[PDB]
């Protein structure tokens, strides 16, 4: 059983430039386990990201979360890259604010 | 806390 | 209202790669609030909630030997599997197990489980008499066969009915102010143009607690349940859920539908608008 990660990348709050937030990187629905799971910050890779959240839905995929502390400004953009088996290329979702 | 799994 | 105990079990091969990689993590409801990481620099057990640290270090290095005995024990599972399934010793497979309790508000015991896959499939489990096992192929019909005249069930069912019991009770006692609370969601509604004089509305709910939740879209008192996008409530990294449900309405007549949010925490729900 192989089956594609769904990525979603969401604030913790409504993005406000100044105030502190939490930025997350919830990947699900993927088998096999095997996966890597980067933040980025202007195309540079966050630091202090903390996994966590791992678990399994009832048909046994698998789920997790990733997240880290930060400040968003006008300019600064951020992304959630993942590299998977079921997939050729390791996908990158950016985060959309105003969604 | 975890129960002790037995084998398969 | 009722609670949970559930520990999520992985144990994946790698050959050439060494050992396979074992995890475990649990959950109260839906609060992680301890993990096991075989790949961790020194594999011990671990608190992931604030509230553990009312466990003293006997609980900790008990968990953590526990932890490593089922670690070592699932690596003669993996090996057994592929004789049961006949396959290479290069591949990488997977077992995954879900064991746990739920009690109902008075801290009785209203189920027990205990479920197995290989490979992403169903593989044994408990069935909800936690007397009888279900197999789903061949290979689990041995396991299950080994686990009768083991006694294994009546093993697993008296974990289930005390230990698990009692220790979720425990749990939701030294962790009341964070299991027991509710935090209300707060919700808004943004607005997306699409060709064809079509508008996406999207109704978002932040930062609530417990993760059960109902959004609805409405139009005329009618739920639109059916032509409704959305996604599976998620954390959203500091304990709480969020959640958000969409509908594609004509340009013009927005203000026809609203949005619906049932929680624990809205005493009366809420109803939105664009
Ligand atoms: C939570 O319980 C409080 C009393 O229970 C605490 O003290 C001991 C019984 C120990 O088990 C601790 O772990 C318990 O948390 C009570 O004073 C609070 O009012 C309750 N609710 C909140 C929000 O704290
Ligand atoms: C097991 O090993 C190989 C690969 O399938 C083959 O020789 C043999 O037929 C397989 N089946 C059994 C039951 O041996």
């Amino acid at each position: 059983i192989q089956k594609t990660p769904q990525i979603q990348v969401y604030s913790r709050h409504p993005p406000e430039n100044g105030k502190p937030n939490i930025l997350n990187c919830y990947v699900t629905q993927f088998h096999p386990p095997h996966i890597e799971i980067q933040m980025l910050k202007n195309g540079k890779k966050i630091p202090k990201v903390e996994m966590s959240d791992m678990s399994f839905s009832k048909d046994w995929s698998f789920y997790i979360l990733a997240h880290t502390e930060f400040t968003p400004t006008e300019t600064d953009t951020y992304a959630c890259r993942v590299k998977h088996d079921s997939m050729a290329e390791p996908k990158t979702v950016y985060w959309d604010r105003d969604m | 806390s975890e129960i002790e799994f037995a084998r398969l | 209202g009722p609670h949970s105990l559930r520990y999520f079990v992985t144990a994946v091969s790698r050959p050439g790669l060494g050992e396979p990689r074992y995890m475990e993590v649990g959950y109260v409801d839906d609060t992680e609030f301890v993990r096991f990481d075989s790949d961790a620099e020194n594999p011990r057990y671990e608190p992931r909630a604030r509230w553990m640290e009312q466990e003293g270090p006997e609980y900790w290095e008990r968990e953590t030997q526990k932890a490593k005995g089922n670690e070592q024990s699932f690596r003669v599972d993996l090996r057994t599997l592929l004789g049961y399934y006949n396959q290479s010793k290069g591949g990488s497979h997977t077992i995954q197990v879900i064991s746990g309790c739920e009690v109902g508000s008075d801290g009785r015991l209203l189920r027990g489980y205990q479920q197995y896959a290989y490979d992403g499939c169903d593989y044994i489990a408990l069935n909800e008499d936690l007397k009888t096992w279900t197999a789903a192929d061949m290979a689990a019909l041995i396991t299950k066969h080994k686990w009768e005249q083991a006694g294994e069930a009546e093993r697993l069912r008296a974990y289930l009915e005390g230990t698990c019991v009692e220790w979720l009770r425990r749990y939701l006692k030294n962790g009341n102010a964070t299991l027991l609370r509710t935090d209300s969601p707060k919700a808004h509604v943004t607005h997306h143009s699409r060709p064809e004089d079509k508008v996406t509305l999207r109704c978002w709910a932040l930062g609530f607690y417990p993760a059960d939740i109902t959004l609805t879209w409405q139009l005329n008192g009618e739920e639109l349940i059916q032509d409704m996008e959305l996604v599976e409530t998620r954390p959203a990294g500091d304990g709480t859920f969020q959640k958000w449900a969409s509908v594609v309405v004509p340009l013009g007549k927005e203000q026809y539908y609203t949005c619906h949010v049932y929680h624990q925490g809205l005493p009366e729900p809420l109803t939105l608008r664009w």
